[PDB]
RNA sequence: AGGUCUGUGAUGCCCUCAGACGCCCUGGGCCGCACGCGCGCUACACUGGCGGGGCCAGCCGGCGCCCGCGAGGACGCGCGGAGCCCCCGCCGUGGCCGGGACCGCGGGCUGGAACGCCCCCGCGCACCAGGAAUGUCUUGUAGGCGCCCGCCCCCACCGCG
């Protein structure tokens, strides 16, 4: 039925994969997938990238489930 | 000492330490190899010889002047066998490896033998105990 | 002279196996023997159909045999060749309770 | 692959004889097959698993529940004295529990006012009752109606 | 690994032994939609060929492609044991060969073709389409 | 038949000279020592059969009994098994 | 054709034994480890006189095929008459039991 | 008039009793399959599958060295415990890496003899929680996970624990 990409077009790593969840205030991959309707795997990607720009901090890590925070605001 | 660190970071630390002495180096067998029987498919880490050896290493500091056989380390590394419309068994790991591991170590003279298996020598006591002081902090 | 001496005990029933026990450490405190290191019990079990056939529901039968063991090996240098029949006479012989000895 | 009754155990031969006569008090915690060996002497502090500390054991959730009577007692106690205790039996969580038992009732063998037992008895067992009682329940046996206990094989009138 | 684009030349959907492929499934899993091949042979062949296991199927180059090839068409002469073939004694050449979706059907229907000439017991329950192996039947797998 | 032979060919690939795994099972010595002769019981099988009763099926070789389970709940008196539990 | 890279018209006159490392387990065991027993021995001899100088029946139903008895025939038994078979060179490595059938198809 | 004369030097009355229903040997069958059902096993997946690592039982209990991917094998001595679970990662709702039936080469073990049993590569059936109907169960219980013995030359989805 649902067909979901794993690798963005150049643009959509900006218009919307940050530009949409900088906004939130908590947020998860499988929230993220939900939102995007993109798979797991590119929003774990994504957020390792954020965690290295510093706008998203861990609350509680483990390898079921792991969730940030907005510092930013 | 040695146990008042958890495993995980002494193992990789090591592994890596390892790995960068040369002390041992993976032979050719070492890819294509399932590790035993009980697993399905081959592992997706391409260091995973040095991890192991790390392991079977503290394995023999810990018993200390006690001895073990190689048969005896596989019944450590055992898994359960699965797809047979049958209930599930448990399995003995390879041997092979763990051969070429504790030949290796006692090439190096780490590891001394005895009447029945081998046990660490005290210069692999050394070895390790300073390792671990050294990750300590 | 000194030889270094072991005895065995085997039995079904628990009470001549402690008494034969009562009287052999009794007569042989001056030789200097021991009491006994009372040993893990072997149990014999067997589990049987209690039909000679199959039918109605399936009842179980449910035998064991029990063994108990004493063993007093603490004569040794106290006891010479001739002295362990001194205390293998004494005794109250039982009709069953074999008792070996082997240096 | 040790059973908890057997000798070496419960004197403790693992340790070395001439600082073995050190550790006067000696005290058991038990749940189900699971046995607890504490060997109690003067220290500052300090606890050992097995040869591990308290804080690196297994549990790291149930963590809090073996330190439960440290908080509930609190620290300076347990700060003058020092420990080292072996388990042997089924399962972690059972030796947990065994544990966190054999410490409550060997840091409190170490008073010698039987008033402040008595007072420290009470604040504990309010908390809960079974870090000084052992358990009792333990496995039942199965019958040959079926392969459970209680339960019995499926059956069929027709 | 760590590509959230897209390569430029990232294919979006590979064909290979008359067989076409996905480009967004990883590459060892995606080479076993092919007939002759599964993950442990997948691997060692990779492998073989320095190439990366962990990369999605449709960003392969089209050098790796070949060389990928090459190791497939001739496995043992690259290296891989005579215990990870799908064919070890062949009737004939008495080789070690490991055979692909172009020849499965023919091995096979040939083989058939060689026992119903032959006789043989297991030959015949392949016609009338029974169990070869010693299976009870007389309550099971009824159609 | 004495003087028959035939191609050593056919000679190296005769059996194992390391006799046979079938002896039969023989409770004590007073079974045996080890024309019709050549083939009246050349079949050589266990046997093992209660020695109660001589029946060569459901025999517990457990403990080294040998005893049918028939054979069993009569005597387990006199043996010394005992129902209890 | 062939057989294990070995052709047909050479692969007669060769010895079971020479061949042999170019076979399954089972012949390897049988031959190479085991043995055999005198009377598989005496019914290869007979079937050696018979074609140097009749249907030669037999019982022996886990004999197996020499090279040198191709183009042979025979009949077997499988328990009320017996069953000849020709033979084959892809025949070869394999017991006579798999080509005398011990029983009919089914149906209703 | 439940079952057992097919457990027995337990047995009454009949029938078999030298071309034997006596005893012994060679093969085959008891496993054969359009079909109806009884006790079970495996699954339908994210409360998950895979890879690496750490780690604790009891009825009870045997190990070293060297070859071989493994299963296993050659030597020589008396010595010894697991799955679930926890941790780090990959997969990311697709009959897909869920599920492993079926089938095709090959390497070994048992045994006088594979039709029996293990290991490797490949192929990859139904199956998306199951209608009328129906079973068991109140604390270390249900359920889930595995481990030993019985018969046994090899073989446990069985049974007693």
């Amino acid at each position: 039925k649902v067909d979901y990409p794993t690798l963005f077009a150049d643009e959509a790593a900006m218009n919307e994969a940050l530009k949409f969840i900088k906004n939130s205030k908590c947020i998860t991959h499988t929230q993220i997938c939900e939102r995007l309707r993109v798979s797991v795997a590119l929003a774990k990607r994504v957020m390792r990238q954020l965690v290295k720009s510093g706008d998203f901090a861990i609350v509680s890590k483990s390898s079921r489930m792991t969730i940030f925070k907005n510092m930013t605001k | 000492s040695v146990t008042r660190v958890p495993a995980d970071v002494f193992i990789n630390s090591f592994a890596a330490h390892l790995k960068n002495r040369g002390i041992i180096k993976c032979p050719a067998f070492t890819d294509y190899v399932k590790t035993g029987v009980s697993r399905q498919y081959a592992p997706r880490d391409a260091d995973w010889f040095y991890i192991k050896a790390a392991s079977v290493i503290r394995h023999f500091y810990i018993s200390g002047s006690h001895s073990i056989g190689v048969a005896g380390l596989a019944r450590k590394y055992s898994s359960l066998q699965k797809g047979k419309t049958t209930p599930h068994h448990t399995k003995r790991a390879s041997c092979k490896v763990i051969r070429s591991i504790v030949s290796q170590f006692l090439g190096q003279k780490l590891l001394i033998a005895g009447e029945r298996g081998r046990h660490i020598s005290p210069n692999g006591r050394k070895m390790v105990e300073d390792f671990a002081e050294g990750l300590q902090k | 002279m000194h030889q270094k001496y072991t005895i065995i005990v085997v039995g079904k029933d628990l009470k001549l196996v402690e008494r034969y026990v009562k009287s052999i450490v009794k007569e042989g405190r001056a030789f200097g023997i021991s009491g006994p290191c009372r040993a893990p019990v072997r149990r014999l079990t067997i589990t049987t159909r209690k039909s000679p056939c199959g039918e109605g529901t399936n009842t179980w039968h449910r035998f064991e045999l029990r063994m108990y063991k004493r063993t007093f090996w603490v004569t040794c240098g106290g006891n010479d060749i001739s002295t362990i029949l001194s205390k293998t006479v004494v005794i109250p012989g039982i009709q069953v309770t074999v008792e070996v000895e082997e240096p | 692959m040790a059973k908890g009754n057997r000798r070496d155990l419960l004197e403790r031969n693992d340790i070395e004889v001439r600082e073995r006569d050190k550790y006067t008090v000696h005290t058991l915690g038990k749940k189900k097959n699971s046995v607890a060996v504490a060997f109690v002497k003067a220290g500052k502090g300090d606890i050992l698993v097995n040869n591990v500390p308290l804080a690196l054991v297994r549990p790291e959730i149930l963590r809090t529940k073996v330190s439960e009577p440290i908080m509930i007692l609190g620290e300076s106690l347990f700060k003058g004295l020092d420990m080292n205790i072996k388990v042997a039996g089924g399962g972690h969580v059972s030796q947990i529990y065994a544990v966190r038992q054999a410490i409550s009732r060997g840091v409190l063998a170490s008073v010698k006012d039987e008033a402040a037992r008595s007072e420290l008895r009470a604040k504990l067992v309010s908390y809960d009752r079974q870090l000084v009682v052992s358990d009792p329940r333990r496995c039942e046996a199965k019958k040959f109606g079926g392969r459970g206990a209680r339960a019995r094989r499926q059956k069929s009138y027709r | 690994m760590t590509t959230i684009v897209q390569p430029n030349d990232y294919r979006d959907l590979l064909r290979m032994f008359n067989t076409n492929i996905q480009g967004k499934v990883v590459l060892e899993c995606a080479l076993v939609g092919i007939k002759g091949i599964g993950r442990r042979f997948a691997n060692v062949a990779l492998k073989k060929a320095n190439i990366d296991v962990h990369k999605r199927a449709g960003e392969l180059t089209a050098a790796e492609e070949d060389a990928l090839m090459k190791v497939l068409e001739d496995p043992l002469s690259h290296g891989i044991p005579a215990w990870m073939l799908n064919r070890n004694n062949d009737f004939e050449s008495g080789k070690d060969m490991h055979i692909l979706v172009n020849t499965i059907a023919s091995t096979h229907r040939a083989d058939l073709e060689r026992l119903r000439k032959t006789r043989c017991e297991r030959g015949v329950r392949h016609h009338h389409n029974l169990k070869v192996r010693g299976q009870h039947t007389k309550s099971t797998g009824r159609r | 038949r004495n003087l028959g032979s035939c191609g050593a060919e056919d000679l190296d690939s005769r059996v194992h000279p390391s006799t046979i795994f079938w002896p039969t099972e023989a409770d004590n010595i007073n079974l045996a020592s080890g024309m019709r002769e050549t083939e009246f019981c050349t079949h050589i099988a266990h046997k093992r059969e209660c020695r109660i009763c001589g029946n060569y099926n459901s025999v517990y070789r457990k403990y080294g009994l040998f005893i049918c389970r028939r054979c069993f709940k009569e005597n387990a008196g006199k043996i010394g098994f005992v129902k209890l539990h | 054709p062939n057989f294990r890279g070995v052709e047909v018209e050479k692969l007669a006159t060769m010895k079971i034994t020479d061949i042999l490392p170019k076979l399954n387990a089972r012949c390897r065991r049988r031959i190479g480890k085991h043995g055999l027993s005198m009377k598989h021995l005496r019914f290869v001899n007979k079937l050696r006189l018979r074609r140097a100088a009749k249907i030669v029946r037999t019982h022996l139903r886990d004999m197996i095929i020499f090279p040198e008895m191709i183009g042979m025939t025979v009949s077997v038994y499988n328990g009320r008459q017996f069953i000849p078979v020709e033979i084959k060179p892809p025949m070869v490595g394999r017991a006579l039991r798999e080509y005398s059938m011990s029983y009919k198809i089914v149906s209703h």
